[PDB]
């Protein structure tokens, strides 16, 4: 139903278009790449803290000593993409703030979307586009897909409506 | 809603005697399709030719008629174009052709039978769905 | 002057009867007898100036002929319509279900 | 003309975009005049009703019913199939009240742009020069009032 | 009647003064068409001052 | 189908290549024996 | 001897007509009493000249050179039809049928893409009269049709077409449509476009001949958006003739 | 173009046998505990 | 059925680790 | 010092209990060989093709030429049972020597003798083992060879009349022709070594692969690895486990292509036909019906204004259109004798398609191998009705999963062999940090 929900998003409020929902994608995207990061970075900067060739064992939650090296790690990964944190602090208070802020963002994009206040168009791609029949982009392509979308779901999905759709009516390419 | 007798009987000829079903028959029917015939039918289309469908009403307007058991069974065995004029034995299954299509092989008259009356049910049960292809999905 | 044809064609005898000039010949498969063998035979010999044209066509056997006067009373005649008869249209219109 | 004007999807405040900016007369146009209310028939002389937009849809099929439902004409996407073209049907307009009161329409090109029309609910005749109106539908201030306050909220 | 002078063209004119006439686009200032003029195009003088 | 003289044998059969997945399992059987060591 | 498929494929051998060795020289009588057909007219071009607008009305635009830009996917082939003897001696070639349209693009200066159907759909083309043998004189003129490159079903990117598609710019609910006519209603021309054959070598023993041909039709127009530019195209040509 | 494919291929050769040889000169002793 | 089978082979690996946690073995 | 999660690493210095770790595996490989197969005939039903019952090892067997013969029809299935027989009861023999090795047998076996037993850092033994298995892939190599020219031959779904059993008595030994293949582009009608398409290339490919492994099986018995060599690799067991599954990785993404594009060693009549074949057919399909119907499929304009049926390639060849253009480089028996110089020939489509060919078309246009993840064929809003995936999408999926996770075992195990060699696999030495002896960046 969850899924049902996303495609209606897509073909009724054009919604990947918006830029709202792209700053969650960003968030929550962001979000997954700096917990899968900063784990691999910790794990592979730890100091030798004992024998054994299973490294878990050598943490205690008492020790006051980190447990691996923020320098090495720093060194790493200003060598490999130029920059790098330094601050323990801020990488943490960082790891907070993005995929919140992210989360929030999408949420104010959706209060949008109850009002049908959507960035479904742009328009001076549709003043182009309805003069100059040669003129197509990805966002036009797009658009065609969306009414595919609303005319062929609708009547299923709204049965309260009592759409009634003649097969002559349906938008359809060629042979499908 | 059931799948009574009344749903269950079907023309078996063009002179208007019937057959009832048992559900028993019905569903040996739908199985039999399945494995010899929806990879092309399903649904009542043909995805090989689109034009020409397992509905009903075009099953009567087939030359031959095919809107009843027998019609269908002689099809089974001895298929021809839509209008009558050429036999298709080479190029679609049929127990003439169990020797190119080797699925048709182990079908014995009861089974054709069966395959038949499911045809002939699954309108009844299924209205535009049978045979009107992606638009009532 | 700026119409749209094939709407246009609509509103004559084509968008009620088979139009034996322009309609794809799928729609031979609506009466009895008809698909694909006389179908094949019609499309291939228009245009026709008059319905009765059909009967015309050589090589007709009688069987065929009687089928085609059962079913005159189902066909027309108008233009042909370039749109239509371009691109092989008659023979597959892109339209399959 | 004020009762007939509510009665038109273009004052719907959610039928608005995020980014489509300014007064709703930028996009519709300055209302001028009501141009009538339109009935449409087909040639067996039934009266047909077009299906009115729901807010939800940027765009909409043009389907015309009975009183009781039934789908009697529309206009087609496919037309090789086309059972209910507006050509086949015979389908007129006639308007009654406003601008347009006592004239009927049997071209079909201009019956369809009325019904294209119709669907919007009451049709009105629009100045879209003034304001170089681009011809898309804005929000109105219960709109965007709503939007600012649920947000900030 | 369109000549660069007319459409507010300032460095155009320095490049066809000492011999740059032709775009990558195959037109050339003299109303010559299908020319190849090498990597010194307009185009080319461009991408040679940014890079 | 199997041939006749083993048709006595087709429930076994059906069962026969889960046997190497069983062989995984029993590897965890094993470490809860001797407590995950 | 001649190649398979697999010495060719990829090549761009696929695309080129065979050609005639430059020994013949020769001629192929025609008997009026026998019929004959083109078993085989293969058309390859080599040159797409379009010619350009002039602003004014007083000094004439030219045919200027293009760019192909779709690749080796241009020639005509497999063409067949009667070759018929008219009462005064004239030979009328009559195209029944082959692979006698190719799409191309081609590219002019500033980068304007221009489409056209190449064709010789419908090729109607006649000699002159009391030819009584084809020699590396002999002359073919004709006339051939210019359907609409793209066809009825065609939809353009927001959605219109002829026989399918939107009829008005339903991205624009409340525009006026008065502006937008000519790209709201689609319409499907069909146009002439002429033809010669020079026939420049002839293989009297095999009936085969080869030669050049230079043609004029128009551009797309698609579906009546814009006004067509006027196209000449050179080439070679092959044929094989046979009687009936 | 053939000019174009020529430099190319060399450009290429080049890149791809500078790391061929670079690995293979003696990369494990390039570390900083233990050099063999 | 088929499940009388699969219950006598899926048996047999934890039987073998019984025996032998019984019979205190090399596990 | 591992954890019961890393516990077979504790085997890494214990030759014997590794060995029977090793012995065991494979007869798990050997059982679920026989165990499969007897599953699969078990279930098998002759007058069904193949690839509408799920089967992946019959398939393998009947292209060797057992069990089959004209058409890729079933004559026998006794030659399926035997191979599946002998497997299963060969894993007993494997497994009985794993589990003794495992459990009972000596633990290391240096010490029980000097030739059966290794030092990970031996490189001449290390070298000697390398060069006997080499010698044992060269004789299997040459099986194959055996099989198809002494032995009953192999399928060939080129032999003329619909694809049969045949002897292979010329096999291609030309070097050009052999090594041309590797040479030849992974790209578009090229398809480096997935597109041998003969049976004569496939069995010479193997006499050389056969003698190639046996010289050089030869070649590492005798000598011991250069200087340059050994300055080159890390040699220890983790680094040997590595290098392999890099090539395991390697080994399977190819098996992956050569599953989804080749018809020549996975028959279309066993596998199914591949996307490929599957699309081309479906053109093929409506170019018949039309054709019939007075279409002419030469001269018929489509919509964009490319031929609805037929268009050019980009080097000019004729091939059917529609977004099958993609897939012009197709082969097929079915299909060629369609072809001329140019492509497919225009007289050959109007005058000379058969029935049978007919019948292929529409077959294999109706088992595309598309279909869902609980086996419903078709594309993916096809409704319930038809229960079929094609075997081509089962073995190239899975193959591409494990292909792919050998990549990343052989990343973990390469950086793990590389960091254990230099004495840092357990982290950072406090009082010897590396990067507290460098000079700062800035
Ligand atoms: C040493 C270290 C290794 C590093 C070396 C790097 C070298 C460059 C690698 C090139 C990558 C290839 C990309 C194109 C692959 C492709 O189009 O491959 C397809 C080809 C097969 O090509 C097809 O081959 C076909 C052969 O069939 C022909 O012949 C057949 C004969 O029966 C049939 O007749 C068939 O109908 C007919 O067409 C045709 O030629 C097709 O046109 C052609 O597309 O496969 C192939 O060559 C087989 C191999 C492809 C490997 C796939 C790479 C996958 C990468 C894994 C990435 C995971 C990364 C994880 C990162 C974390
Ligand atoms: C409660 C607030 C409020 C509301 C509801 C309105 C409502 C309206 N105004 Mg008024 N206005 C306001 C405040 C408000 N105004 C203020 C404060 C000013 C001074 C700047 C104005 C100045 C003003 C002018 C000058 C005009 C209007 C007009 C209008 C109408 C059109 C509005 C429009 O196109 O919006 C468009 C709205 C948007 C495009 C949304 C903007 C979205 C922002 C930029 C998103 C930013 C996100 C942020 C960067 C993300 C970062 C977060 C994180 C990562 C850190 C409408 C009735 C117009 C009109 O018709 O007047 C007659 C007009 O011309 N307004
Ligand atoms: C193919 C899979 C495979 C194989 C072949 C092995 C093999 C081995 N493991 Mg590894 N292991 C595996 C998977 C596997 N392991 C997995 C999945 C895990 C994660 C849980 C581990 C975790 C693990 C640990 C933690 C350790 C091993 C150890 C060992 C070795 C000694 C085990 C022992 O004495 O057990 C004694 C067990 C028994 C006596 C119980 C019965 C076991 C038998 C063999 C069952 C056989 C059943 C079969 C039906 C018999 C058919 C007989 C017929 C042919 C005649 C042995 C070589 C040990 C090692 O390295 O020792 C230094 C060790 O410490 N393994
Ligand atoms: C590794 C190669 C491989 C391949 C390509 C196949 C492919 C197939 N098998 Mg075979 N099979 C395999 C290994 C393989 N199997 C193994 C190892 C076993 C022993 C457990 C079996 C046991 C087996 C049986 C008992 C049956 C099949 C059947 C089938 C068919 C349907 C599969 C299906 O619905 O899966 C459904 C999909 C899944 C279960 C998804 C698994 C996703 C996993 C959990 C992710 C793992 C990620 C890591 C590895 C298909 C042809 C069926 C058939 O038609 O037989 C004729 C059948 O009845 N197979
Ligand atoms: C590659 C696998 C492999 C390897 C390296 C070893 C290695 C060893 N084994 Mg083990 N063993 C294996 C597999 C293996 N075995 C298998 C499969 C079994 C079950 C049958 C056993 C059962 C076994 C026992 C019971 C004992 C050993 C012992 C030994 C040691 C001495 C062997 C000896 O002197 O034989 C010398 C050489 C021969 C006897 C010649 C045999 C020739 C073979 C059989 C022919 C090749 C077979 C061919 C590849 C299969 C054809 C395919 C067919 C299915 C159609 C040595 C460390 C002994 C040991 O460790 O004592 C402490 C011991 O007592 N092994
Ligand atoms: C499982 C197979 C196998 C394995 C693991 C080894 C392993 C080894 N060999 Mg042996 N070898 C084998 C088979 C094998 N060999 C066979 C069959 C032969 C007979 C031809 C030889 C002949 C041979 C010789 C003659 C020599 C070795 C040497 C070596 C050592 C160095 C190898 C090296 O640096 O490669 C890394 C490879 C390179 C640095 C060169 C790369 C060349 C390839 C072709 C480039 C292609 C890359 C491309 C992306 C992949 C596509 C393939 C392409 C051709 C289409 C190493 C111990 C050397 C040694 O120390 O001998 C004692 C040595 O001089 N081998
Ligand atoms: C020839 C293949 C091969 C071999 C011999 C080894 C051998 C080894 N690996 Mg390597 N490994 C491999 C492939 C291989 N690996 C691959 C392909 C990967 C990437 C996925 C890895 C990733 C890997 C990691 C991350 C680590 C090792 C480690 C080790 C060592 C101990 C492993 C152990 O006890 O596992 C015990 C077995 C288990 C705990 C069971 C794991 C169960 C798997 C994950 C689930 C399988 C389910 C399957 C998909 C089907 C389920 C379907 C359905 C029921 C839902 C050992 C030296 C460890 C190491 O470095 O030691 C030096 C270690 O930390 N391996
Ligand atoms: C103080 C510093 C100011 C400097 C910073 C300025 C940064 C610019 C701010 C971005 C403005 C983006 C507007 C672009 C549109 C524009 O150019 O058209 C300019 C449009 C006016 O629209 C113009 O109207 C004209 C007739 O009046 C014509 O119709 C023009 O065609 C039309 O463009 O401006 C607005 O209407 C501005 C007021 C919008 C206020 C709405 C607030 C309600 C929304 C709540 C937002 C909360 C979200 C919080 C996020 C968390
Ligand atoms: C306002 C005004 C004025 C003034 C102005 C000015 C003064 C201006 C300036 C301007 C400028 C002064 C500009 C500049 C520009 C620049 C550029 C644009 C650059 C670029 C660059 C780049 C991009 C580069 C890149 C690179 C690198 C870095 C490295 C490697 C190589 C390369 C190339 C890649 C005046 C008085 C007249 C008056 C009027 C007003
Ligand atoms: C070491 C170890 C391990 C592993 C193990 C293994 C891996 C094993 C293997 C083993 C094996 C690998 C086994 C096998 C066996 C087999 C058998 C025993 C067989 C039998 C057979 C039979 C008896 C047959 C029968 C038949 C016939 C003959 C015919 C047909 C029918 C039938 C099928 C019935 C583990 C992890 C657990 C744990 C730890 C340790
Ligand atoms: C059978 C067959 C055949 C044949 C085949 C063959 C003959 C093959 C060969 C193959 C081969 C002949 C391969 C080779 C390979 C190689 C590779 C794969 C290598 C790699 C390398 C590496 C890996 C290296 C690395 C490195 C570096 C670079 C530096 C330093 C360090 C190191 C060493 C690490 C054919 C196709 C005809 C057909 C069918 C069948
Ligand atoms: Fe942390």
């Amino acid at each position: 139903a969850i899924f049902r929900f996303l495609l209606f998003f897509q073909g009724f409020h054009n919604w990947t278009l918006n830029p709202f929902h792209m700053m969650g994608v960003a968030g929550v995207l962001g979000g997954a790449l700096l917990c899968a990061i900063h784990g691999a970075t910790v794990e592979n900067t730890l100091f030798q803290d004992g024998e054994g060739a299973s490294t878990f064992r050598a943490f205690n939650p008492t020790q006051a000593e980190e447990t691996y090296s923020m320098v090495t790690a720093n060194r790493f990964w200003s060598q490999i993409f130029g920059i790098a944190f330094s601050n323990k602090r801020w990488l943490h208070f960082f790891m907070l703030f993005v995929p919140v802020t992210g989360l929030w963002m999408s949420a104010i994009g959706v209060v949008g979307l109850a009002l049908n206040l959507r960035s479904y168009d742009f328009i001076s791609q549709e003043i182009r586009a309805a003069e100059d029949p040669e003129f197509e982009t990805f966002y036009t392509k797009n658009l065609l897909l969306n009414e595919g979308i609303r005319a062929w779901m609708a009547p299923q999905d709204q049965p309260h409506e009592n759409f009634v759709f003649p097969e002559e009516v349906l938008p359809r390419g060629n042979a499908l | 809603a059931e799948l009574t007798p009344e749903v269950l009987t079907v023309p078996l000829n063009s002179e208007g005697k019937t057959i009832t079903l048992t559900e028993k028959q019905y569903l040996e029917g739908k199985r039999l399709f399945q494995y010899a015939c929806a990879s092309c039918h399903v649904g009542g289309i043909t995805k090989t030719n689109p034009s020409l469908d397992l509905r009903t009403e075009t099953l009567a307007l087939a030359t031959p008629p095919r809107d009843n058991i027998e019609g269908l069974v002689d099809y089974m065995k001895n298929p021809t174009t839509y209008d009558g004029e050429q036999e298709i034995a080479e190029v679609h299954p049929s127990l003439r052709s169990a020797d190119i299509f080797p699925k048709m092989r182990n079908l014995t008259e009861k089974d054709l039978v069966a395959i038949a009356g499911h045809i002939l049910v699954e309108p009844k049960i299924l209205g535009d769905k049978w045979g009107g292809g992606k638009v009532y999905y | 002057e700026l119409v749209n044809v094939v709407d246009e064609k609509l509103g004559t005898a084509y968008g009620e009867k088979i139009d034996l000039n322009n309609t794809n010949i799928a729609a031979f498969i609506q009466y009895r007898g008809l698909y694909p063998t006389l179908a094949k035979l019609i499309v291939k010999n228009a245009p026709y100036e008059s319905v009765e044209d059909v009967l015309n066509i050589p090589g007709l056997t009688e069987r065929q002929k009687q089928i085609l006067r059962e079913n005159l009373e189902h066909f027309t005649v108008t233009e042909v319509e370039t749109a239509l008869v371009e691109g092989g249209d008659r023979y597959n219109n892109g339209l399959y279900k | 003309e004020k009762l007939a004007f509510y009665d038109y999807i273009g004052n719907n405040p959610a039928k608005g975009g995020l980014f489509r900016t300014g007064p709703m007369n930028k996009g519709d146009g300055i209302a001028q005049a009501w141009k009538g209310h339109a009935v449409f028939r087909n040639k067996e002389g039934e009266e047909l009703f077009v299906r009115r937009m729901p807010a939800f849809f940027e765009s909409f099929p043009v389907i015309l019913t009975d009183k009781n439902g039934v789908v009697k004409a529309d206009i087609p996407f496919r037309r090789a199939e086309s059972k209910y073209s507006f050509e086949q049907q015979g389908v007129t307009v006639s308007f009654y009240g406003g601008e347009l009161n006592g004239q009927t329409f049997t071209d079909p090109p201009t019956v369809k742009s009325y019904a294209r029309k119709a669907i919007f609910g009451e049709i009105f005749e629009f100045d879209t020069e003034t304001l170089n109106s681009d011809g898309i539908f804005r929000t109105s201030p219960r709109g965007w009032f709503t939007f600012a306050h649920a947000v900030f909220a | 009647l369109n000549p660069m002078w007319r459409q507010g063209m300032f460095v155009l004119p320095f490049m066809a003064r000492l011999g740059v006439t032709g775009s990558w686009s195959g037109w050339s200032i003299t109303g010559e068409t299908g020319i190849d003029p090498g990597f010194w195009s307009f185009e080319g003088v461009a991408l040679a001052h940014i890079v | 189908k199997l041939p006749e003289a083993y048709a006595i044998f087709d429930p076994l059969v059906d069962v026969l290549p889960v046997i190497p997945v069983l062989f995984l399992a029993l590897a965890f059987v094993w470490q809860a024996a001797v407590g995950f060591r | 001897q001649t190649l398979t498929y697999d010495d060719i494929v990829g090549t761009g051998l696929a695309n080129k007509c065979p050609t005639l060795d430059d020994t013949a020289r020769g001629a192929y009588p025609i008997d009026s009493s026998q019929t004959y057909r083109i078993a085989r007219l293969c058309l390859q071009p080599t040159t797409f000249l379009v010619k350009e607008e002039p602003k004014n009305k007083r000094q004439e635009a030219e045919f200027v050179p293009t760019k192909l830009v779709t690749r080796e996917t241009t020639s005509l082939d497999q063409i067949q039809g009667e070759l018929k003897v008219n009462s005064d001696g004239s030979l009328t070639f009559v195209e029944e049928d082959g692979i006698d349209f190719q799409p191309v693009t081609v590219q002019m200066a500033g980068g304007e893409r221009i489409p056209l159907l190449f064709t010789v759909k419908n090729l109607v083309a006649s000699t002159q009269p009391n030819v009584t043998s084809i020699t590396t004189s002999t002359d073919f003129k004709g006339e051939f049709n210019v359907p609409s490159y793209r066809t009825a079903n065609f939809l353009d990117p927001k959605g219109r077409g002829l026989a399918s598609g939107y009829d008005s710019a339903i991205a624009l609910p409340q525009a006026k449509e008065e502006e937008l006519a000519r790209a709201n209603v689609k319409r499907f021309s069909l146009t002439k476009g002429q033809i010669s054959l020079n026939v420049a070598k002839v293989d009297g023993r095999t009936g085969e001949i080869a030669g050049t041909f230079e043609s004029e039709q128009l551009s797309d127009d698609d579906m009546g958006a814009h006004e067509p530019h006027e196209v000449k195209i050179q080439g070679v040509f092959y044929a094989s003739i046979e009687p009936a | 173009m053939e000019t174009l494919k020529i430099t190319v291929y060399i450009v290429v050769t080049f890149f791809v046998l500078l790391f061929v040889f670079g690995f293979l000169s003696g990369d494990p002793a390039r570390n900083p505990k233990r050099k063999d | 059925a088929q499940l009388t089978m699969i219950a006598m082979i899926g048996i047999a690996g934890p039987m073998i680790i019984f025996l032998l946690a019984v019979r205190r073995g090399n596990l | 010092g591992f954890a019961w999660w890393a516990g077979n690493a504790r085997l890494i210095n214990l030759s014997g209990k590794l060995l029977g770790a090793h012995v065991a595996h494979a007869g798990l490989i050997v059982f679920w060989a026989g165990a499969m197969t007897l599953f699969e005939l078990a279930h098998f039903i002759p007058e069904k093709p193949m690839y509408e019952q799920g089967l992946i090892l019959i398939p393998h067997i009947a292209t060797l030429g057992w069990g089959v013969g004209p058409g890729g029809e079933v004559v026998d299935t006794f030659p399926f049972f035997v191979v599946g027989v002998v497997h299963l009861i060969s894993s007993a023999v494997l497994g009985f020597g794993g589990v003794y090795h495992a459990i009972r047998g000596p633990e290391t076996l240096e010490e029980y003798s000097s030739f059966f037993g290794y030092d990970w850092k031996d490189k001449n033994k290390m070298t000697t083992i390398l060069g006997f298995h080499l010698i044992v892939l060269g004789i299997g190599a040459l099986l194959l060879v055996a099989k198809a020219m002494f032995f009953g031959g192999l399928y060939d779904t080129w032999a003329p009349g619909g694809g049969d059993v045949r002897v292979i008595t010329n096999p291609t030994l030309d070097p050009r022709v052999i090594f041309g293949y590797l040479l030849k582009s992974p790209f578009g009608g090229e398809g480096w070594i997935v597109s041998v398409n003969n049976l004569e290339d496939v069995v010479g490919g193997h006499i050389w692969i056969g003698l190639i492994c046996i010289a050089g099986g030869i070649w590492h018995i005798l000598t011991t690895p250069f200087g340059w060599a050994r300055r080159a690799f890390i040699w220890s067991g983790e680094a040997y486990l590595s290098y392999s599954l890099g090539a395991l990785s390697m080994m399977g993404f190819i098996a992956t292509c050569f599953v989804w594009f080749n018809n020549t060693v996975y028959p279309s009549e066993f596998y199914g036909p591949t996307g490929p074949e599957a699309s081309q057919a479906q053109a093929m399909t409506f170019l018949i019906r039309d054709q019939k119907l007075g279409a002419n499929v030469g001269s018929a304009q489509g919509p964009t204004g490319l031929g609805k049926y037929l268009m050019r390639s980009p080097t000019g060849e004729i091939i059917f259109g529609g977004e099958t253009m993609r897939f012009w480089d197709f082969r097929g028996p079915w299909l060629e004798p369609l072809r001329g110089p140019n492509g497919l020939d225009l007289n050959k489509i109007k005058n000379d398609i058969q029935p049978w060919q007919e019948r292929r078309a529409a077959e294999y246009m109706t088992h595309a191998p598309l279909g869902s993840l609980n086996s419903v064929g078709g594309v993916a809003t096809e409704i319930n009705s038809v229960n079929f995936v094609s075997p081509r999408s089962w073995l190239a999926t899975s193959h591409f999963v494990l292909a792919f996770f050998f990549l990343v075992g052989h990343l973990w195990h390469a950086g793990r062999a590389r960091a254990a060699a230099a004495g840092f696999e357990k982290g950072i030495d406090r009082e010897s940090e590396p990067v507290l002896s460098m000079p700062s960046l800035d």
